RNA sequence: CGUGAACCUUUACUAUAGCUUGGUAUUGAGAUUUGAUUAAUUAAUUAGGUUUCUAACUUAUAGAAAUAUGAGGAGAGUGCCAGGU
RNA sequence: UUUCCUGGGUAAAGGUCGUCUUCCCAGGGUUAGUCGGCCCCUAAGGCAAAGCUGAAAAGUGUAGUCGAUGGGAAACGGGUUAAUAUUCCCGUACCUCUUAUAGUUUCGAUGGAGUGACGCAUGAGGUUAACUACUGCUAGGCGAUGGUUGUCCUAGUUUAAGCAUUAAGGCGAUGAUCUUAAUAGGAAAAUCCGUUAAGAGAGCUAAGAUGUGAUGAUGAGUGCUAUUUAGGUAGCAUGAAAUGUAGGUAGUCAAGGUGCCAAGAAAUAGCUUCUAAGGUUAGGCUAUAAGGGACCGUACCGCAAACCGACACAGGUAGGUGGGAUGAAAAUUCUAAGGCGCGCGAGAGAAUCCACGUUAAGGAACUCUGCAAAAUACGUACGUAACUUCGGGAUAAGUACGACCUAAGCAAUUAGGUAGCAUAAAAAUGGUCCAAACGACUGUUUACCAAAAACACAGGUCUCUGCAAAUCUGUAAAGAGAAGUAUAGGGACUGACACCUGCCCGGUGCUAGUAAACGGCUAAGGUAGCCGGGUAAGUUCCGACGAAUGGUGUAACGAUUU
RNA sequence: UAAUAGAGGCGAUACCAGGGGAAGUGAACCAUCUAAGUACCCUGAGGAAAAGAAAUCAAAGAGAUUCCCUUAGUAGUGGCGA
């Protein structure tokens, strides 16, 4: 069965990436609430998949 | 003009008629520099949206820079290169070449022909096919793509088979008479085209099956008494109701007789007595 | 069952989008008689009715803008107040 | 994302064991001018100075700039390593440019124009990889057991890009290259305006074929040393054994040709060409010689224990290769190359559960129900009703034949002989008819209990809207509608087609009227139409409410109901 | 276009100022009200901010602004219900 995660890489860089992210205001939240929780992975570009 | 009819050799031919297309002079490809290729619309609009439904996927199709608007032109004498068939528009366009060299396209009049000669301004002759001002088109002429403000271009009539009537002519407004039937006033400068337009069975067509309806770029449409309530004023089909209420659009407007044009436009002066029911 | 929750409907109640009417600001200058009121038909104001000219204002074309030309018009549009839906 | 290769090891983990593993540890492994990106271009789309619109935050949106699954310069064969190759090597091509030399002349822009540039259906025709039909030709065998040194058997007989030669076919003489006069083009032009007076002009495109590439490489085999399960296998040498005919698939020619309407991307790239400001070796073109290749990906899995399903999971998983025999075919079955023998097994077979095979007599008597099974099935012929919109119904129904050998015959098939219980001998490959209900029919939906009579639908009717339209989303701007224009757009209603669709304006909607409005039938009381048979035995079935939330019929159709 | 000068963002899941501003509740319902300028959003800077030297308080004779103790659960307000 087809099903919930085909998993392309265009659309998850573009999507969820470093630069969509400080691309608006509440990406830039989540770049600050994850940074002040201290996380190791801050975006999925931190994934190196292009 | 002429309408082709099908045998019944499937259930879906047997009231199938398109169009003959005698009139046309065929085999042709459009003009290279005046065509763009388009996407098809399907109704969204900028913020993405559906502001109109029921509107679709059809054929693919490119678009033709037509001219409605030939006031830069006038004086100059152009000659009819071809009659072609546009999917923009019910209507047919002509070609016409210019004497100074630059092509153009014009909605197609009824009977003209390849070879014709065109002219435009206040000069030209009284002849099917030119575009002279209000002005000096005499009162009894039927003619078609009125422009509404000069330098505007042609915004009245266009489709395929359609003319209006001249009636009168007093100050500096026309009484002409659309193809709706009400009575207008026009400003007596602005610019129209002489005689009716041509393609006048493009409406007498049995378009005969749901696929054409699709080719059209038409979605299917949905009843409001198939919905719920949530989803249309009329839903709630427990059994086949009428909606149980007068009806009204799925917005709650009224549709059977309610007036929506607005009750003091700024054009009220212009219409005479509006059409007929 | 709980003076539970949510949804839906209606000629249940109460608000309100939106629509619509009036007044006013935007909003000027003319002509005319419909009047009321105040005194002596006359005179001073005022609501209107029928019309006019464009400079406010807004439609078309050219232009980045400015600006120009061709048409509408103190209307319309937009605020505020009030009356309906 | 190291799972790849080599070596070592078995805490765990592998549904068991384990010397093994995609497990663990160490080491090693991915070489590019020709591949895929990067790059120069644009589709949808996103951002977007200015302008405009909004408490803010922003929303719209022009000039522009980004955005591939698209369009654009260049390479093929063979070999080598424990693992990597159109990347290294051997042999052999091609495209870009930096400088210089020598035949030299109009170069120069984000600007203008052309090319770029396109659909579907569908024959037929020209050649062709693979493959078999046959023969030569090489290599081996010449067969524990009847015959088999010859119409014997087995295997092979291979080889590209590019260059050179030519040219099936298509488009062409209705004009495809060009040579000048005029220039309403917006930068102005010796190009494009392809618009017009001439009159010189048939070529363009193109698979394929041959040679070269190539006495090269490859090569079934044969030859030495080691190994050995006595079977072949590790290095290592050597070897055209036809670049034969016939048939011809899949491309390809072909973005072709012929027809149809639903009339079938853009480019500021590339190619070609044009002129301004500026230039007159400053450049450019035609050649030669020399060297300049960016940056990144490059292993392996990729129909699976390596991707996505919590798993080493009976799932999903793009595209190009698709052998041979049978056959019309990629069906069915068998089989070559190649890849595997499902990561708990072994004894006994009790009942029983589940999935199947066979059957005396009867043949739906079982059961809510011919549910499920059984059976029918192909090819070639004969023969096909009622009804009907004349298209259909229809493969209606029903009937005959099919092996092998010989002969006839282009072949289907015919005739004779012969064999069997069976002779479309396996498998795959429709059960049909009659009557009724509803729906016209293709189709679509309740992902995960409803695939239907529901929705969709062609058609018809009513109503709204004159274009800075109505309408829809927004406080707005703005956009959609629409680069559209009443033969149009939006909404409601009905639902192919045929006959009909009547009465009522009180009430409620809409602008006294309007019912193809909500609705009713005193405002007006509804117009048309809508026991018999079957069975021995039949609460089923068949025949004797209500008119545009539609009434009554209807050919054809249906994983519908009876 | 040129010239310098001051800003962009982060940090304090704290504080302050300005703008926007709910809902769960209580009133044993709810619509007034309450919760509440609460949460939160957005715009600003500072080390504090804001405010700050009376056209004021208020019937006492005081004398800028702000923060405490009292006045005081008082004066009033509230479908005079909470």
């Amino acid at each position: 069965m087809k099903r919930t995660y085909q998993p392309s890489r265009v659309k998850r860089n573009r999507k969820f990436g470093f630069r969509a992210r400080m691309k608006t205001k509440g990406g830039r939240l989540i770049l600050s609430r994850r940074r002040a929780k201290g996380r190791m992975k801050l975006t999925v570009s931190d994934e190196k998949k292009k | 003009m002429g309408i082709k009819t099908y045998k019944p050799k499937t259930s879906s031919l047997r009231y199938k008629t398109t169009l003959s297309f005698d009139d046309l002079s065929k085999g042709n490809d459009p003009l290279k520099s005046l065509t763009k290729g388009k996407k098809f619309k399907s109704g969204r609009d900028s913020s993405g949206r559906i502001s109109i439904r029921r509107r679709g996927g059809g054929h693919k199709r490119k678009y033709r820079l037509i001219d409605f608007n030939r006031r830069d032109k006038f004086s100059i004498p152009a000659r009819v290169a071809s009659i072609e068939y546009d999917p923009n528009r019910s209507a047919n366009i002509a070609l016409l070449v210019y004497k100074d060299g630059e092509k153009r396209y014009i909605i197609s009049p009824k009977g003209i022909k390849v070879g014709d000669v065109l002219e435009s301004g206040p000069n030209a002759p009284i002849k099917i096919g030119n575009a002279l001002p209000l002005e000096n088109i005499p009162i009894g002429r039927t003619v078609h793509n009125i422009e509404l403000n000069v330098g505007k271009g042609g915004q009245l009539i266009r489709s395929a088979g359609g003319y209006a009537m001249i009636l009168a002519s007093d100050g500096n407004y026309v009484t002409v008479k659309l193809s709706s039937g009400e009575m207008r006033l026009i400003f007596k400068k602005c610019i129209a085209t002489i005689g009716e337009i041509g393609n006048e069975d493009y409406a007498n067509i049995s378009i005969g099956k749901a696929g054409k309806s699709r080719w059209l770029g038409r979605r299917p449409k949905v009843r409001g008494v198939a919905m719920n309530p949530v989803d249309h004023p009329h839903g709630g089909g427990e059994g086949k109701t009428s909606g149980g209420r007068h009806p009204v659009s799925p917005w709650g407007q009224p549709t059977k007789g309610y007036k929506t044009r607005k009750k003091k436009r700024y054009s009220d002066k212009f219409i005479i007595k509006r059409r007929n029911k």
